[PDB]
Protein backbone atom coordinates (compact mmCIF):
# COMPACT_ATOMS: atom_id res chain seq x y z
CA UNK A 1 0.00 0.00 0.00
CA UNK A 2 0.54 3.69 -0.42
CA UNK A 3 -0.83 7.10 0.14
CA UNK A 4 -2.58 9.54 -1.90
CA UNK A 5 -3.57 13.24 -0.80
CA UNK A 6 -6.93 13.69 -1.43
CA UNK A 7 -7.65 17.26 -2.98
CA UNK A 8 -10.08 19.14 -1.32
CA UNK A 9 -14.09 19.64 -0.96
CA UNK A 10 -16.12 20.69 -4.18
CA UNK A 11 -19.63 22.59 -2.80
CA UNK A 12 -22.33 22.47 -4.92
CA UNK A 13 -25.08 24.50 -6.15
CA UNK A 14 -28.54 24.63 -8.23
CA UNK A 15 -29.99 26.18 -10.76
CA UNK A 16 -33.55 25.50 -12.95
CA UNK A 17 -32.70 22.16 -14.78
CA UNK A 18 -29.17 22.52 -14.12
CA UNK A 19 -26.93 22.31 -11.66
CA UNK A 20 -23.09 23.89 -11.81
CA UNK A 21 -20.04 23.62 -9.43
CA UNK A 22 -16.91 25.34 -7.87
CA UNK A 23 -13.66 24.28 -7.49
CA UNK A 24 -10.17 25.22 -5.44
CA UNK A 25 -7.55 22.75 -6.49
CA UNK A 26 -3.89 23.02 -5.22
CA UNK A 27 -2.49 20.80 -7.49
CA UNK A 28 -3.95 19.31 -10.22
CA UNK A 29 -7.07 16.85 -10.18
CA UNK A 30 -9.40 15.21 -12.78
CA UNK A 31 -13.41 15.53 -13.36
CA UNK A 32 -16.06 13.03 -14.96
CA UNK A 33 -19.96 12.80 -15.42
CA UNK A 34 -21.99 10.42 -16.96
CA UNK A 35 -25.67 10.64 -17.74
CA UNK A 36 -27.90 7.55 -16.76
CA UNK A 37 -30.01 7.61 -19.85
CA UNK A 38 -29.55 5.46 -22.80
CA UNK A 39 -26.81 7.31 -24.59
CA UNK A 40 -24.46 9.35 -22.11
CA UNK A 41 -22.33 12.24 -23.01
CA UNK A 42 -19.06 11.46 -20.49
CA UNK A 43 -17.02 14.81 -21.29
CA UNK A 44 -13.76 15.10 -18.83
CA UNK A 45 -11.00 16.69 -18.60
CA UNK A 46 -7.72 18.00 -16.31
CA UNK A 47 -8.07 21.48 -14.58
CA UNK A 48 -5.26 22.95 -12.71
CA UNK A 49 -6.14 26.69 -11.70
CA UNK A 50 -9.35 27.59 -10.05
CA UNK A 51 -12.67 28.10 -12.59
CA UNK A 52 -16.29 26.85 -12.45
CA UNK A 53 -17.76 24.15 -15.02
CA UNK A 54 -21.77 23.12 -15.77
CA UNK A 55 -22.99 20.04 -15.86
CA UNK A 56 -26.34 19.49 -17.17
CA UNK A 57 -29.04 17.26 -15.51
CA UNK A 58 -31.84 15.25 -16.82
CA UNK A 59 -34.87 13.81 -14.90
CA UNK A 60 -33.28 10.89 -15.48
CA UNK A 61 -29.93 11.28 -13.01
CA UNK A 62 -26.23 12.44 -13.21
CA UNK A 63 -22.83 11.59 -11.49
CA UNK A 64 -19.40 13.12 -11.10
CA UNK A 65 -16.22 12.30 -9.10
CA UNK A 66 -14.08 14.73 -8.29
CA UNK A 67 -10.30 13.72 -7.16
CA UNK A 68 -9.91 10.78 -4.89
CA UNK A 69 -13.38 10.31 -3.88
CA UNK A 70 -16.43 7.87 -3.75
CA UNK A 71 -19.00 9.12 -6.23
CA UNK A 72 -21.85 10.90 -5.95
CA UNK A 73 -25.15 10.58 -7.29
CA UNK A 74 -27.46 13.66 -8.29
CA UNK A 75 -31.03 13.76 -9.67
CA UNK A 76 -33.95 16.72 -10.61
CA UNK A 77 -36.96 17.30 -8.81
CA UNK A 78 -40.07 18.05 -11.05
CA UNK A 79 -40.85 21.47 -11.05
CA UNK A 80 -42.50 24.45 -12.84
CA UNK A 81 -42.75 27.88 -12.86
CA UNK A 82 -46.65 28.67 -13.17
CA UNK A 83 -49.58 27.99 -10.96
CA UNK A 84 -52.10 25.02 -11.80
CA UNK A 85 -55.84 26.33 -11.62
CA UNK A 86 -57.17 29.46 -12.52
CA UNK A 87 -57.67 31.16 -15.35
CA UNK A 88 -57.00 28.90 -19.06
CA UNK A 89 -53.91 31.29 -20.38
CA UNK A 90 -52.16 30.15 -17.40
CA UNK A 91 -52.98 26.40 -17.34
CA UNK A 92 -51.51 25.76 -20.84
CA UNK A 93 -48.18 27.21 -19.79
CA UNK A 94 -47.81 25.41 -17.13
CA UNK A 95 -47.71 21.89 -18.93
CA UNK A 96 -45.12 24.49 -21.56
CA UNK A 97 -42.31 23.74 -18.59
CA UNK A 98 -42.52 19.94 -18.47
CA UNK A 99 -44.04 18.29 -22.05
CA UNK A 100 -42.81 21.12 -24.21
CA UNK A 101 -42.83 19.23 -27.43
CA UNK A 102 -46.45 17.74 -27.30
CA UNK B 1 -52.81 -21.06 -3.05
CA UNK B 2 -50.92 -20.04 -6.30
CA UNK B 3 -50.56 -16.30 -7.73
CA UNK B 4 -48.12 -14.00 -10.46
CA UNK B 5 -46.58 -10.75 -10.52
CA UNK B 6 -44.49 -8.29 -12.18
CA UNK B 7 -41.66 -6.20 -10.31
CA UNK B 8 -39.59 -3.39 -11.06
CA UNK B 9 -35.97 -3.93 -11.50
CA UNK B 10 -34.71 -1.02 -9.67
CA UNK B 11 -32.65 -1.20 -6.58
CA UNK B 12 -34.48 0.36 -3.22
CA UNK B 13 -38.01 0.57 -4.57
CA UNK B 14 -41.31 -0.47 -3.08
CA UNK B 15 -43.76 -2.72 -4.82
CA UNK B 16 -46.49 -4.94 -3.44
CA UNK B 17 -49.34 -7.09 -4.71
CA UNK B 18 -52.13 -9.07 -2.89
CA UNK B 19 -54.02 -12.57 -2.82
CA UNK B 20 -57.82 -12.50 -1.85
CA UNK B 21 -58.52 -16.07 -1.44
CA UNK B 22 -62.11 -16.37 -0.74
CA UNK B 23 -64.06 -15.98 3.07
CA UNK B 24 -60.59 -14.95 4.63
CA UNK B 25 -59.21 -11.56 5.38
CA UNK B 26 -57.39 -10.43 2.47
CA UNK B 27 -53.05 -10.84 2.34
CA UNK B 28 -50.55 -8.04 1.06
CA UNK B 29 -47.15 -8.91 0.06
CA UNK B 30 -44.02 -6.70 -0.54
CA UNK B 31 -41.21 -7.30 -3.01
CA UNK B 32 -37.93 -5.31 -2.79
CA UNK B 33 -35.02 -5.49 -4.64
CA UNK B 34 -31.38 -4.70 -3.32
CA UNK B 35 -28.73 -6.58 -5.66
CA UNK B 36 -28.26 -7.16 -9.09
CA UNK B 37 -25.11 -8.84 -10.60
CA UNK B 38 -24.76 -10.60 -14.22
CA UNK B 39 -22.60 -12.39 -15.46
CA UNK B 40 -21.18 -13.24 -19.29
CA UNK B 41 -19.32 -16.59 -20.25
CA UNK B 42 -15.87 -16.25 -21.25
CA UNK B 43 -12.70 -18.58 -23.21
CA UNK B 44 -9.26 -17.33 -23.34
CA UNK B 45 -7.88 -16.78 -26.94
CA UNK B 46 -4.87 -15.55 -26.12
CA UNK B 47 -2.47 -12.74 -23.95
CA UNK B 48 0.25 -10.57 -24.59
CA UNK B 49 3.19 -8.73 -22.61
CA UNK B 50 6.14 -7.26 -22.47
CA UNK B 51 9.44 -8.33 -23.90
CA UNK B 52 13.31 -8.37 -23.87
CA UNK B 53 16.32 -8.64 -26.21
CA UNK B 54 19.38 -11.12 -25.43
CA UNK B 55 22.68 -10.11 -27.29
CA UNK B 56 24.69 -13.59 -25.98
CA UNK B 57 28.71 -11.89 -26.44
CA UNK B 58 29.85 -12.20 -29.87
CA UNK B 59 32.28 -14.26 -31.33
CA UNK B 60 35.83 -13.78 -33.06
CA UNK B 61 38.57 -15.77 -34.21
CA UNK B 62 41.45 -14.59 -36.33
CA UNK B 63 42.84 -15.87 -39.66
CA UNK B 64 40.17 -18.05 -40.18
CA UNK B 65 36.62 -17.50 -41.32
CA UNK B 66 33.88 -18.31 -40.32
CA UNK B 67 30.60 -20.44 -40.04
CA UNK B 68 27.73 -20.20 -37.71
CA UNK B 69 24.71 -22.61 -37.26
CA UNK B 70 20.71 -22.53 -37.14
CA UNK B 71 19.23 -23.50 -33.99
CA UNK B 72 15.52 -23.36 -32.97
CA UNK B 73 14.18 -20.58 -31.40
CA UNK B 74 12.12 -17.63 -32.14
CA UNK B 75 13.53 -15.04 -34.08
CA UNK B 76 16.98 -16.27 -34.88
CA UNK B 77 19.09 -13.87 -36.82
CA UNK B 78 22.66 -14.51 -37.83
CA UNK B 79 25.29 -12.83 -39.51
CA UNK B 80 28.68 -12.59 -40.79
CA UNK B 81 31.19 -9.99 -41.63
CA UNK B 82 34.84 -9.66 -43.11
CA UNK B 83 37.62 -7.10 -42.81
CA UNK B 84 37.34 -6.47 -39.08
CA UNK B 85 39.96 -5.30 -37.44
CA UNK B 86 39.51 -4.84 -33.38
CA UNK B 87 41.43 -2.91 -30.77
CA UNK B 88 40.64 -4.18 -27.69
CA UNK B 89 41.79 -2.36 -24.04
CA UNK B 90 45.50 -4.46 -23.81
CA UNK B 91 46.97 -3.10 -27.44
CA UNK B 92 45.79 -5.06 -30.50
CA UNK B 93 44.39 -8.12 -30.36
CA UNK B 94 45.12 -10.45 -32.82
CA UNK B 95 47.31 -9.41 -36.26
CA UNK B 96 46.37 -11.57 -39.21
CA UNK B 97 45.24 -7.97 -40.23
CA UNK B 98 43.25 -8.75 -43.43
CA UNK B 99 41.89 -11.75 -43.53
CA UNK B 100 39.49 -11.74 -40.22
CA UNK B 101 35.86 -12.08 -39.80
CA UNK B 102 33.38 -11.87 -37.29
CA UNK B 103 29.68 -13.28 -36.42
CA UNK B 104 26.68 -11.68 -34.48
CA UNK B 105 23.41 -13.23 -32.95
CA UNK B 106 20.78 -12.15 -31.28
CA UNK B 107 17.13 -13.46 -30.04
CA UNK B 108 13.76 -12.31 -28.07
CA UNK B 109 11.94 -13.49 -25.37
CA UNK B 110 9.63 -12.51 -22.61
CA UNK B 111 10.53 -10.37 -19.43
CA UNK B 112 10.74 -11.20 -16.02
CA UNK B 113 7.50 -9.45 -14.72
CA UNK B 114 5.11 -11.35 -17.21
CA UNK B 115 3.63 -13.57 -14.63
CA UNK B 116 2.81 -10.47 -12.21
CA UNK B 117 1.23 -8.15 -15.39
CA UNK B 118 -0.38 -9.20 -18.64
CA UNK B 119 -3.22 -8.39 -20.30
CA UNK B 120 -5.47 -10.76 -21.87
CA UNK B 121 -7.95 -11.20 -24.33
CA UNK B 122 -11.30 -13.07 -24.28
CA UNK B 123 -14.81 -13.48 -26.36
CA UNK B 124 -17.90 -13.30 -24.74
CA UNK B 125 -21.65 -14.98 -25.69
CA UNK B 126 -24.88 -15.27 -24.00
CA UNK B 127 -25.42 -14.17 -20.36
CA UNK B 128 -27.23 -14.78 -17.21
CA UNK B 129 -28.47 -12.75 -14.27
CA UNK B 130 -29.03 -12.88 -10.21
CA UNK B 131 -30.69 -11.01 -7.83
CA UNK B 132 -31.24 -10.34 -3.69
CA UNK B 133 -34.85 -10.27 -3.11
CA UNK B 134 -36.34 -8.57 0.87
CA UNK B 135 -39.99 -9.95 0.77
CA UNK B 136 -42.01 -9.11 3.35
CA UNK B 137 -45.88 -9.90 4.94
CA UNK B 138 -47.55 -11.29 7.78
CA UNK B 139 -45.16 -11.41 10.57
CA UNK B 140 -41.64 -12.16 8.90
CA UNK B 141 -38.90 -9.74 7.32
CA UNK B 142 -36.97 -12.52 4.94
CA UNK B 143 -34.70 -11.91 2.86
CA UNK B 144 -33.46 -14.74 -0.40
CA UNK B 145 -30.93 -14.82 -3.40
CA UNK B 146 -32.34 -16.34 -6.71
CA UNK B 147 -31.13 -17.27 -10.21
CA UNK B 148 -33.54 -15.49 -13.22
CA UNK B 149 -33.34 -18.06 -15.24
CA UNK B 150 -36.72 -19.97 -14.84
CA UNK B 151 -35.75 -23.09 -12.89
CA UNK B 152 -34.27 -21.93 -9.71
CA UNK B 153 -37.33 -22.44 -6.45
CA UNK B 154 -36.45 -21.49 -2.85
CA UNK B 155 -37.87 -22.44 0.40
CA UNK B 156 -39.63 -19.94 3.29
CA UNK B 157 -41.52 -21.38 5.83
CA UNK B 158 -44.06 -23.26 3.91
CA UNK B 159 -44.04 -21.45 0.25
CA UNK B 160 -42.18 -21.80 -3.09
CA UNK B 161 -41.07 -18.95 -5.21
CA UNK B 162 -39.76 -19.17 -8.82
CA UNK B 163 -39.05 -15.98 -10.94
CA UNK B 164 -39.67 -15.58 -14.26
CA UNK B 165 -37.04 -15.68 -17.15
CA UNK B 166 -36.17 -12.32 -18.48
CA UNK B 167 -37.60 -9.48 -20.15
CA UNK B 168 -34.90 -9.43 -22.32
CA UNK B 169 -31.20 -10.38 -22.45
CA UNK B 170 -29.00 -7.87 -24.01
CA UNK B 171 -25.63 -7.17 -22.55
CA UNK B 172 -22.94 -4.14 -22.05
CA UNK B 173 -20.83 -5.92 -24.02
CA UNK B 174 -20.45 -7.06 -27.57
CA UNK B 175 -18.35 -10.36 -28.50
CA UNK B 176 -14.60 -9.30 -27.87
CA UNK B 177 -13.31 -7.46 -24.98
CA UNK B 178 -10.01 -7.37 -23.34
CA UNK B 179 -9.55 -7.22 -19.28
CA UNK B 180 -5.86 -5.47 -18.27
CA UNK B 181 -5.95 -5.03 -14.21
CA UNK B 182 -9.65 -3.52 -12.86
CA UNK B 183 -11.23 -2.34 -15.90
CA UNK B 184 -12.58 -3.86 -18.95
CA UNK B 185 -12.22 -2.40 -22.77
CA UNK B 186 -13.60 -2.77 -25.96
CA UNK B 187 -11.09 -3.44 -28.94
CA UNK B 188 -11.45 -5.44 -32.29
CA UNK B 189 -7.93 -7.07 -31.95
CA UNK B 190 -5.87 -8.98 -34.41
CA UNK B 191 -6.73 -12.89 -35.54
CA UNK B 192 -3.45 -14.67 -34.40
CA UNK B 193 -0.08 -14.17 -36.04
CA UNK B 194 -1.06 -11.28 -37.99
CA UNK B 195 0.39 -8.48 -35.68
CA UNK B 196 2.40 -5.70 -38.02
CA UNK B 197 4.84 -4.26 -35.64
CA UNK B 198 4.05 -1.50 -32.70
CA UNK B 199 0.66 -1.64 -31.76
CA UNK B 200 -1.03 -3.87 -30.04
CA UNK B 201 -1.11 -7.69 -30.24
CA UNK B 202 2.67 -7.87 -31.24
CA UNK B 203 3.72 -10.85 -28.85
CA UNK B 204 1.11 -13.51 -28.34
CA UNK B 205 0.53 -16.82 -26.42
CA UNK B 206 -1.72 -19.26 -25.42
CA UNK B 207 -2.07 -20.32 -21.77
CA UNK B 208 0.57 -18.82 -20.12
CA UNK B 209 3.44 -21.19 -19.01
CA UNK B 210 5.91 -21.15 -22.30
CA UNK B 211 6.93 -22.63 -24.60
CA UNK B 212 4.96 -21.13 -27.90
CA UNK B 213 5.48 -17.12 -29.08
CA UNK B 214 5.06 -15.25 -32.25
CA UNK B 215 6.83 -12.53 -32.51
CA UNK B 216 7.61 -9.97 -35.99
CA UNK B 217 9.52 -6.83 -34.59
CA UNK B 218 12.09 -6.51 -37.87
CA UNK B 219 15.79 -7.46 -36.34
CA UNK B 220 18.16 -6.87 -38.64
CA UNK B 221 22.35 -6.83 -37.89
CA UNK B 222 24.26 -3.85 -38.76
CA UNK B 223 28.29 -3.69 -39.27
CA UNK B 224 30.48 -2.49 -36.41
CA UNK B 225 32.23 0.33 -35.87
CA UNK B 226 35.78 1.02 -37.28
CA UNK B 227 38.22 -0.18 -34.21
CA UNK B 228 35.91 -1.50 -31.70
CA UNK B 229 34.19 -4.24 -30.08
CA UNK B 230 30.48 -4.00 -29.54
CA UNK B 231 27.23 -5.02 -31.50
CA UNK B 232 25.19 -2.76 -33.62
CA UNK B 233 21.55 -3.50 -33.06
CA UNK B 234 17.99 -2.01 -34.85
CA UNK B 235 14.30 -2.48 -33.58
CA UNK B 236 11.07 -0.56 -33.82
CA UNK B 237 10.32 -0.03 -30.39
CA UNK B 238 8.18 -2.02 -28.02
CA UNK B 239 4.34 -2.55 -28.69
CA UNK B 240 2.68 -2.84 -24.99
CA UNK B 241 4.44 -0.08 -23.77
CA UNK B 242 3.35 2.16 -25.85
CA UNK B 243 -0.14 1.34 -25.67
CA UNK B 244 -0.49 1.81 -22.04
CA UNK B 245 0.19 5.51 -21.69
CA UNK B 246 -2.50 6.91 -25.33
CA UNK B 247 -4.61 4.72 -24.59
CA UNK B 248 -8.40 5.67 -25.01
CA UNK B 249 -10.96 6.26 -22.13
CA UNK B 250 -11.91 3.20 -20.29
CA UNK B 251 -15.55 1.75 -20.04
CA UNK B 252 -16.07 2.55 -16.50
CA UNK B 253 -17.09 5.74 -17.91
CA UNK B 254 -19.30 5.07 -21.10
CA UNK B 255 -21.54 2.30 -19.55
CA UNK B 256 -24.75 2.37 -20.30
CA UNK B 257 -27.16 2.41 -17.42
CA UNK B 258 -24.99 3.16 -14.38
CA UNK B 259 -23.98 -0.29 -14.50
CA UNK B 260 -20.73 -0.34 -12.67
CA UNK B 261 -17.77 -3.28 -13.17
CA UNK B 262 -15.46 -4.74 -10.99
CA UNK B 263 -13.72 -7.70 -11.51
CA UNK B 264 -11.21 -10.39 -10.74
CA UNK B 265 -14.39 -12.42 -12.21
CA UNK B 266 -16.03 -9.85 -14.83
CA UNK B 267 -19.49 -8.67 -13.56
CA UNK B 268 -21.95 -5.51 -13.93
CA UNK B 269 -23.89 -4.57 -11.26
CA UNK B 270 -27.26 -2.69 -10.29
CA UNK B 271 -27.98 -2.39 -13.90
CA UNK B 272 -30.89 -0.94 -13.84
CA UNK B 273 -33.66 -2.04 -16.85
CA UNK B 274 -36.77 -3.71 -17.41
CA UNK B 275 -39.15 -5.84 -15.63
CA UNK B 276 -38.55 -9.14 -13.62
CA UNK B 277 -41.20 -11.72 -13.39
CA UNK B 278 -42.37 -13.60 -10.14
CA UNK B 279 -44.66 -16.53 -9.28
CA UNK B 280 -46.22 -17.61 -5.89
CA UNK B 281 -47.15 -20.84 -3.57
CA UNK B 282 -48.41 -19.58 -0.89
CA UNK B 283 -48.42 -21.55 2.04
CA UNK B 284 -51.92 -21.98 4.13
CA UNK B 285 -50.79 -21.38 8.23
CA UNK B 286 -49.64 -17.45 7.24
CA UNK B 287 -53.49 -16.21 7.11
CA UNK B 288 -56.09 -15.00 9.37
CA UNK B 289 -59.44 -16.92 8.61
CA UNK B 290 -62.23 -14.68 10.05
CA UNK B 291 -62.14 -15.14 14.15
CA UNK B 292 -59.40 -11.94 14.58
CA UNK B 293 -60.66 -10.46 11.75
CA UNK B 294 -62.97 -6.91 12.58
CA UNK B 295 -65.41 -5.72 10.92
CA UNK B 296 -65.47 -2.05 9.45
CA UNK B 297 -68.12 -0.34 7.72
CA UNK B 298 -68.94 3.44 6.18
CA UNK B 299 -65.23 4.56 5.21
CA UNK B 300 -64.75 7.91 4.52
CA UNK B 301 -61.88 9.22 3.30
CA UNK B 302 -60.56 12.79 3.05
CA UNK B 303 -57.55 15.11 2.15
CA UNK B 304 -55.29 17.98 3.80
CA UNK B 305 -52.29 18.57 2.45
CA UNK B 306 -50.47 17.59 -1.00
CA UNK B 307 -46.95 17.93 -3.62
CA UNK B 308 -45.88 16.15 -5.74
CA UNK B 309 -42.72 15.84 -5.48
CA UNK B 310 -40.05 13.10 -4.61
CA UNK B 311 -41.05 11.61 -1.50
CA UNK B 312 -43.99 11.02 0.66
CA UNK B 313 -45.93 14.13 0.97
CA UNK B 314 -49.20 13.53 0.59
CA UNK B 315 -51.45 12.58 3.62
CA UNK B 316 -54.97 11.14 4.53
CA UNK B 317 -57.20 10.81 7.63
CA UNK B 318 -59.35 7.58 7.66
CA UNK B 319 -63.16 7.62 9.66
CA UNK B 320 -64.81 4.09 10.43
CA UNK B 321 -67.15 2.79 13.13
CA UNK B 322 -65.33 -0.13 14.66
CA UNK B 323 -66.85 -3.38 16.64
CA UNK B 324 -63.61 -4.98 17.21
CA UNK B 325 -59.96 -4.50 17.88
CA UNK B 326 -57.31 -6.06 15.90
CA UNK B 327 -55.07 -5.17 12.72
CA UNK B 328 -56.24 -4.58 9.06
CA UNK B 329 -54.64 -4.21 5.78
CA UNK B 330 -54.23 -1.50 3.31
CA UNK B 331 -53.81 -0.80 -0.35
CA UNK B 332 -54.52 1.49 -3.29
CA UNK B 333 -56.03 -0.02 -6.17
CA UNK B 334 -54.52 2.12 -9.20
CA UNK B 335 -51.18 2.79 -10.76
CA UNK B 336 -51.38 6.72 -9.81
CA UNK B 337 -50.15 7.25 -6.30
CA UNK B 338 -48.85 4.45 -3.83
CA UNK B 339 -48.90 3.80 -0.39
CA UNK B 340 -46.32 3.63 2.99
CA UNK B 341 -47.43 1.46 5.42
CA UNK B 342 -48.51 -2.52 5.19
CA UNK B 343 -50.69 -2.31 8.33
CA UNK B 344 -52.73 -0.04 9.77
CA UNK B 345 -53.75 -0.02 13.50
CA UNK B 346 -57.40 -0.54 14.71
CA UNK B 347 -59.94 1.32 16.70
CA UNK B 348 -60.08 5.10 16.05
CA UNK B 349 -58.67 7.46 12.88
CA UNK B 350 -55.51 6.76 11.02
CA UNK B 351 -53.62 8.66 8.53
CA UNK B 352 -51.85 7.05 5.92
CA UNK B 353 -48.79 8.83 3.72
CA UNK B 354 -48.88 8.58 -0.21
CA UNK B 355 -47.24 9.99 -3.40
CA UNK B 356 -48.13 10.70 -6.63
CA UNK B 357 -46.58 12.77 -9.37
CA UNK B 358 -50.15 14.20 -11.10
CA UNK B 359 -52.03 17.71 -10.50
CA UNK B 360 -54.95 16.14 -9.94
CA UNK B 361 -55.33 12.42 -8.65
CA UNK B 362 -58.42 10.44 -8.04
CA UNK B 363 -57.96 6.38 -6.48
CA UNK B 364 -59.92 4.13 -4.46
CA UNK B 365 -58.61 2.34 -1.35
CA UNK B 366 -59.47 0.11 1.10
CA UNK B 367 -58.03 -0.65 4.51
CA UNK B 368 -60.40 -4.12 5.07
CA UNK B 369 -62.74 -5.76 2.86
CA UNK B 370 -65.50 -2.39 2.40
CA UNK B 371 -63.97 0.22 -0.38
CA UNK B 372 -64.05 4.18 -0.30
CA UNK B 373 -62.71 6.98 -2.71
CA UNK B 374 -60.81 10.27 -1.94
CA UNK B 375 -59.54 12.91 -3.84
CA UNK B 376 -57.75 15.71 -3.79
CA UNK B 377 -56.18 18.95 -5.95
CA UNK B 378 -52.49 19.85 -5.53
CA UNK B 379 -49.41 21.90 -6.40
CA UNK B 380 -45.48 22.18 -7.28
CA UNK B 381 -42.53 22.38 -4.59
CA UNK B 382 -40.13 24.69 -4.58
CA UNK B 383 -36.88 22.80 -4.99
CA UNK B 384 -34.67 21.85 -8.49
CA UNK B 385 -32.46 18.95 -7.35
CA UNK B 386 -32.57 16.34 -4.70
CA UNK B 387 -30.35 13.65 -3.86
CA UNK B 388 -32.41 10.85 -3.67
CA UNK B 389 -34.82 9.24 -6.66
CA UNK B 390 -37.87 8.04 -7.70
CA UNK B 391 -40.95 6.98 -5.21
CA UNK B 392 -43.71 7.19 -7.45
CA UNK B 393 -44.60 5.13 -11.40
CA UNK B 394 -43.83 8.71 -13.14
CA UNK B 395 -47.19 9.41 -14.70
CA UNK B 396 -48.10 12.10 -14.94
CA UNK B 397 -51.63 11.93 -16.28
CA UNK B 398 -54.48 14.05 -15.99
CA UNK B 399 -57.86 12.93 -14.99
CA UNK B 400 -61.55 12.20 -15.81
CA UNK B 401 -62.76 15.13 -13.46
CA UNK B 402 -60.73 18.19 -12.87
CA UNK B 403 -60.58 21.94 -12.24
CA UNK B 404 -58.31 21.76 -15.35
CA UNK B 405 -60.53 19.34 -17.88
CA UNK B 406 -63.83 21.03 -16.62
CA UNK B 407 -63.10 23.68 -18.79
CA UNK B 408 -62.37 21.58 -21.32
CA UNK B 409 -66.06 20.34 -21.41
CA UNK B 410 -67.90 23.65 -21.61
CA UNK B 411 -65.82 24.52 -24.72
CA UNK B 412 -66.22 21.24 -26.74
CA UNK B 413 -69.94 21.16 -25.04
CA UNK B 414 -70.33 24.67 -26.20
CA UNK B 415 -68.56 24.28 -29.98
CA UNK B 416 -70.45 21.46 -30.25
CA UNK B 417 -74.06 22.98 -29.42
CA UNK B 418 -73.87 25.78 -31.65
CA UNK B 419 -73.59 23.44 -34.83
CA UNK B 420 -76.92 21.87 -33.76
CA UNK B 421 -78.97 24.58 -34.24
CA UNK B 422 -77.22 25.53 -37.60
CA UNK B 423 -78.00 21.68 -38.59
CA UNK B 424 -81.79 21.36 -38.23
CA UNK B 425 -82.83 25.34 -39.19
CA UNK B 426 -81.27 23.45 -42.54
CA UNK B 427 -83.60 21.27 -42.89
CA UNK B 428 -86.63 22.56 -41.56
CA UNK B 429 -86.70 24.62 -44.82
CA UNK B 430 -85.53 22.06 -46.79
CA UNK B 431 -88.60 20.16 -46.89
CA UNK B 432 -90.94 22.98 -47.22
CA UNK B 433 -89.15 23.58 -50.86
CA UNK B 434 -90.56 20.69 -52.33
CA UNK B 435 -94.00 21.87 -52.43
CA UNK C 1 -18.56 35.52 2.91
CA UNK C 2 -18.75 32.19 1.78
CA UNK C 3 -16.06 30.23 2.16
CA UNK C 4 -12.65 30.62 0.15
CA UNK C 5 -13.32 34.28 -2.24
CA UNK C 6 -12.30 37.47 -1.02
CA UNK C 7 -13.81 38.69 2.20
CA UNK C 8 -13.49 35.52 4.40
CA UNK C 9 -12.90 37.08 7.40
CA UNK C 10 -13.80 40.49 8.40
CA UNK C 11 -13.04 42.84 11.40
CA UNK C 12 -13.75 46.47 11.60
CA UNK C 13 -11.17 49.03 13.30
CA UNK C 14 -8.31 46.97 13.65
CA UNK C 15 -7.18 46.29 17.08
CA UNK C 16 -8.89 43.01 18.07
CA UNK C 17 -11.77 41.64 19.98
CA UNK C 18 -14.19 40.46 17.47
CA UNK C 19 -14.04 38.33 14.30
CA UNK C 20 -16.09 36.21 12.04
CA UNK C 21 -14.73 33.27 10.44
CA UNK C 22 -16.54 30.58 7.96
CA UNK C 23 -14.27 27.93 6.88
CA UNK C 24 -15.81 24.59 7.30
CA UNK C 25 -13.46 23.29 10.08
CA UNK C 26 -14.73 19.75 10.69
CA UNK C 27 -12.66 16.87 13.04
CA UNK C 28 -11.52 13.53 11.33
CA UNK C 29 -11.00 10.40 12.84
CA UNK C 30 -7.36 9.47 14.05
CA UNK C 31 -5.24 6.69 12.44
CA UNK C 32 -5.16 3.19 13.28
CA UNK C 33 -2.17 3.43 16.00
CA UNK C 34 -0.76 6.95 16.07
CA UNK C 35 -1.43 10.24 18.14
CA UNK C 36 -1.66 12.85 15.80
CA UNK C 37 -4.25 15.42 15.55
CA UNK C 38 -6.42 15.74 11.81
CA UNK C 39 -8.04 18.45 10.15
CA UNK C 40 -9.66 19.16 7.10
CA UNK C 41 -10.49 22.76 5.34
CA UNK C 42 -11.22 24.78 2.56
CA UNK C 43 -7.68 26.73 1.97
CA UNK C 44 -7.72 30.44 2.36
CA UNK C 45 -9.25 33.26 0.74
CA UNK C 46 -6.95 36.03 0.72
CA UNK C 47 -3.57 34.69 -0.76
CA UNK C 48 -5.47 32.92 -3.64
Amino acid sequence: TCRVPLAPEALVRSGKREATLSLHPIHPTLLSYRTLGREPVFDEQWITTQTEVTIPVPVEGVEYRWGNHKPQRLWSQLTTEGRAHGWPHEIIEYYYGLHPTT
Amino acid sequence: YEHTAVIPNQVGFPYKAHVAREGYSPLTLQMQVVETSLEPTLNLEYITCDYKTKVPSPYVKCCGTAECRTQDKPEYKCAVFTGVYPFMWGGAYCFCDSENTQMSEAYVERADVCKHDYAAAYRAHTASLRAKIKVTYGTVNQTVEAYVNGDHAVTLAGTKFIFGPVSTAWTPFDTKIVVYKGEVYNQDFPPYGAGQPGRFGDIQSRTLDSKDLYANTGLKLARPAAGNIHVPYTQTPSGFKTWQKDRDSPLNAKAPFGCTIQTNPVRAMNCAVGNIPVSMDIADSAFTRLTDAPIISELLCTVSTCTHSSDFGGVAVLSYKVEKAGRCDVHSHSNVAVLQEVSIEAEGRSVIHFSTASAAPSFIVSVCSSRATCTAKCEPPKDHVVTYPANHNGITLPDLSSTAMTWAQHLAGGVGLLIALAVLILVIVTCITLR
